[PDB]
């Protein structure tokens, strides 16, 4: 159950945001 | 007419050809129309900035250690010292993190040789000056305690100020022209299995440790001003010499940690939402 | 040598917009911030049309064409006093999409196309990009009646990370500022269409 | 100091330097697995061998071959993002039978599967194979020779194809999801056999889009003893 | 896969008393509202003027992000008995279909105004072919087949010949 | 002569953008329409960018460039059939500023630049519009912070007239239409800034 990422950290296209910096 | 054809030879037949070499000869069957006809790289092609070989991979440099360097630390304290193997970073501990280019290609040989070069980038500004004293001691090492010891060997001291950044090669002085990798060979462990003595007992090879090492010593002890920092860090680069070399493929002591998840069937598993 | 193929029509430059100088947003450096922290990251085009310098001339082209072929180049220019220290490092990744999370770090911005940032001395440093993709061209934009199948308007990362700590002295500052600066060294347009607002 | 002389030619002219030389010598893939007429056929996927077909403790069971990750090709796969030329599959039918198995090439179609699949969930492919559907296909008879190598084309839509991703396993534009593969390779049998499966670089082949070295683990050191007991 | 331009040729069963412009317009990536035509003029167009000459030719330009397009038909499709498909079928496909947004479009410039002793509405034929550098790629199943007249064979004369 | 004064940096063309053929709306000529009726009539370049063909990409350095100096060429495509007959005029208005109700019949039409369409033939017309305004550049877009003093996107005007009323015959049709396309043929801006929507 890791198909998609959560939506706080995500850009529509489920992917990491280039906001969340934490990321790394 | 039908003739009879009398010529004849002796053959030994083989089932592939050329199949352990990287080069040479090959009996490939191309799946093609044309079965002479092959991928163009006349407009799209490796980029010259790329590099060819293994080696050119080494001549990159890639941050190994970092070390602290500050007014407390007294002349003839070790401010760095490590063994410089390229085949492992520890021999009694497990190791997780950026390893540098030359340690990644390198832990896919089993033998090495030639000088490894060093660069120190001290993060500093024009107002800290000091001096440390770089020793490259093989066979026989120094006690913590004894500078002289390091001084005894082959030593670059270099002189903090203006300039913050000072290059190093290390030589390569041993008994064979070749060292052998300190990894395995091959190992079939997958699953952290708990190692016993005869799990040992029943390795690929014996682990013929490196007791060469690099220090780093106080020289004159480091006198900042009062306006700017007491320590600050040192970055310690490495990478391959202009005559490093490898040799004997193996299985990488190297392998991901971080974001490792195998492929599925696209799209019949699960992936119809 | 795809150009001529992946486009029947011709191409077209505007130099006098796309190959100026434009600031972007401000990127703070700290004493808290530790080795392999991101200070900042952009996906490029992406971020330089709907995100930063929204308002600049350089982005007009991209209103009306849906491809193009883009080969920039940034200027990062810091601002540390003489009784601070510290290292940064800025790397360029080629056709990032889906492998950001990985070869992520400073070890892999070292071997990467970068340039390296002193913050007490503020040496300017200057990294080209070239257009490195998998495809002939990227896409600029997304629309409703655009396919989703492909995501456009990122054919390379550039990221910002501390390489070494910033450090200060006793009662000194805390914190000092990059700015970095964009331009398009050779921004080749394609496919002509309506003009759309960006993102 | 002195840059001294190198040890390259010392010992013998084999040099294994050469990133192109180690990408062309074999991979293993799979290892004794079986191929059923039940179905299709056993697809495999063309792309090279890295960090994308790499075993993790825990995870579910595959058919791949566990230390494939652990391959010098695979580390240097793991370096490069992009790969564009044909690719070489040593294929190895574990029988002496005088059936034939046919291995067939499909172009980029844009899925990504591999291990044995029934195409559209039928029940029944004696009668319609894909091996006689149109597209191009070489037959093995074990009797004659249970080994053979096919080159498969670099027949994609894309100038180079993507070797890796950070999640293999995410639900992304489907389109760019199934640019890490250039098409498949489909075994099908006669009757129930096994069979073990290599792939190499072929000579038409090159890599670039250097990534750099990323974060990575050993325990080596704690299976082994040292040279002082 | 296929690849380069692709030409049409509009022809008009019309006459001389026929009068009227259209404008023919390739529209890539993004498409055009029905009611907008000032979003299909902004892309790649030709205005024709309807009168004497009764035919237009147009190429249609290859713009594209890749140097070819693969194909929306299937590779392989193993049904054959018109299977009632579900998911599982589908999930279980040779590929995926990378639909085109690509679309020509022809609207009305000038309205049809022909003389009161001839029709009010005319019929316009469209031709295509492949341009002179159109290419191919990939030889796969064939995507259609006969529908008309399909019988296979038999053996002659053993099956029924002989009356 | 008065450009290399007037901007102190060098002015900039877009032929790709600006001097490709844009259709604006359509005219509808009726059987009741007299002589000297204006069928329609445009203030260039203001109408061009902010009522016909708003979204056409010839109107795209208009955003960012805030002068300029403009020569045009309007061609006229009429469809109507064999058995109707009549006659329009087509005129361009220099400066027209205030000056748009006076010398404004079929008579100043046919003493200034003009084309003259048979509607019963269908003749395409081509009337070539040069760039004759008081100062040196036209303003190409108002602002808020901008001044009124100065009225812009208006150096000309083109009227379309009546010259002799549409007739048709026993059960004809009574309208046709006509329809206008534009292009600049030399199209130079000056006096970068930053973007804003057309009016």
């Amino acid at each position: 159950p890791h198909r998609f990422l959560p939506a706080n950290v995500s850009n529509r296209w489920n992917e990491y945001s280039s906001a969340y910096l934490p990321r790394v | 007419d039908k003739p009879k054809d009398v010529s004849s030879i002796t053959i030994i037949p083989k089932p592939r050809l050329g199949f352990p070499h990287g080069k040479g000869k090959s009996d490939a069957v191309a799946m093609r129309v044309n079965p002479v006809a092959l991928t163009s790289f006349q407009d799209v092609s490796a980029y010259p900035d790329e590099p060819r070989t293994t080696l050119d991979i080494a001549r990159i440099w890639g941050l190994r250690s970092t070390f602290n360097w500050g007014s407390g630390d007294e002349h003839g304290k070790e401010l760095f010292n490590t063994v410089l193997d390229p085949g492992l970073r520890f021999y009694d501990q497990d190791y997780e993190g950026q390893i540098t280019p030359m340690e990644y290609v390198t832990g896919l040989y089993n033998f090495w040789s030639g000088p490894i070069e060093l660069r120190f980038d001290f993060v500093s500004n024009a107002f800290h000056t000091g001096t440390v004293i770089i020793s490259a001691e093989y066979n026989r090492s120094s006690t913590n305690t004894d500078e002289c010891q390091s001084h005894s060997t082959y030593t670059k001291t270099f002189h903090l100020g203006e300039q913050k950044s000072v290059h190093f090669t290390v030589p390569y002085i041993y008994d064979t022209v070749v060292r052998r990798n300190t990894a395995s060979a091959y190992l079939p462990v997958t699953d952290y299995d708990k190692v016993d003595n005869v799990s040992r007992a029943q390795a690929m090879g014996i682990r013929a440790e490196s007791k060469m090492r690099v220090k780093v010593r106080v020289v004159n002890v480091l006198r900042p001003v009062a306006s700017t920092t007491s320590t600050i860090e040192v970055l310690v680069y490495m990478r391959g010499g202009k005559n490093y070399a490898l040799h004997g493929l193996k299985q990488s002591t190297y392998w991901p940690s971080n974001s490792v998840v195998p492929i599925d069937s696209f799209p019949p598993d699960g992936y119809d939402p | 040598g795809d150009l001529v193929i992946a486009s029947s029509e011709p191409t077209q430059q505007f130099r006098s917009l796309t190959n100026r100088w434009m600031p972007i947003n401000s990127i703070r450096v700290t004493v808290n911030g530790k080795r392999n922290d991101l200070l900042a990251q952009y996906y490029i085009p992406e971020d330089f049309l709907s995100t930063h310098a929204k308002c600049a001339p350089n982005t007009i082209p991209f209103e009306t064409y849906v491809y193009g072929k883009y080969e920039l180049e940034m200027k990062f220019v810091a601002n540390g006093n003489k009784f601070q220290c510290g290292k940064v490092i800025i790397s360029v990744k080629f056709d990032s999409y889906q492998a950001d999370n990985i070869n992520t770090g400073f070890q892999a911005a070292l071997s990467r196309p970068h340039i390296m940032l002193d913050l007490s001395t503020n040496n300017e440093g200057v990294l080209k990009i070239p257009f490195r993709y998998h495809r002939a061209f990227v896409r600029n934009q997304t629309h409703k009646t655009a396919t989703a199948g492909v995501r456009p308007g990122k054919f390379a990362s550039i990221y910002v990370q501390v390489l070494s700590p910033l450090q200060t002295g006793e009662g000194g500052a805390n914190d000092m500022f990059i700015r970095p600066f964009y331009r398009y060294t050779r921004a080749e347009f394609a496919g002509m269409s309506y003009k759309v607002p960006l993102t | 100091f002195s840059d001294g002389v190198t040890a390259m030619g010392f010992q013998s002219l084999d040099t294994q330097v050469s990133i192109k030389d180690i990408l062309r010598r074999p991979v293993l893939l799979f290892n004794h697995v079986e191929l059923d007429p039940d179905y299709t056929g056993f697809f495999i996927p063309i792309m090279p061998p890295s960090r994308m077909m790499q075993y993790k403790s825990g995870d579910k069971e595959t058919s791949f071959q566990r230390l494939i990750g652990r391959t010098p090709q695979a580390a240097i796969m793991n370096l490069f993002r992009f790969w564009r030329g044909s690719l070489r599959y040593t294929i190895i039918i574990h029988s002496t039978d005088g059936h034939p198995i046919y291995v067939t090439h499909v172009p980029h179609t844009g899925n990504r599967v591999y291990g044995l699949m029934k195409v559209n969930n039928l029940h029944e492919y004696t009668k319609v194979p894909i091996f006689g559907c149109g597209l191009t296909t070489e037959m093995i008879i074990p009797s004659v020779n249970p080994s053979i190598c096919v080159e498969v084309p670099f027949d994609t839509e894309n100038n180079w194809a993507v070797t890796f991703d950070e999640d293999a396993q995410r639900n992304y534009s489907w389109r760019d999801k199934g640019d890490t593969v250039t098409g498949h390779l489909v075994v099908t049998p006669v009757v129930s056999v096994y069979m073990s499966v290599w792939v190499e670089a072929g000579d038409d082949f090159e890599v670039s889009n250097f990534y750099g070295p990323p974060s990575v683990k050993t325990n080596d050191w704690n299976y082994a003893f040292s040279d002082e007991h």
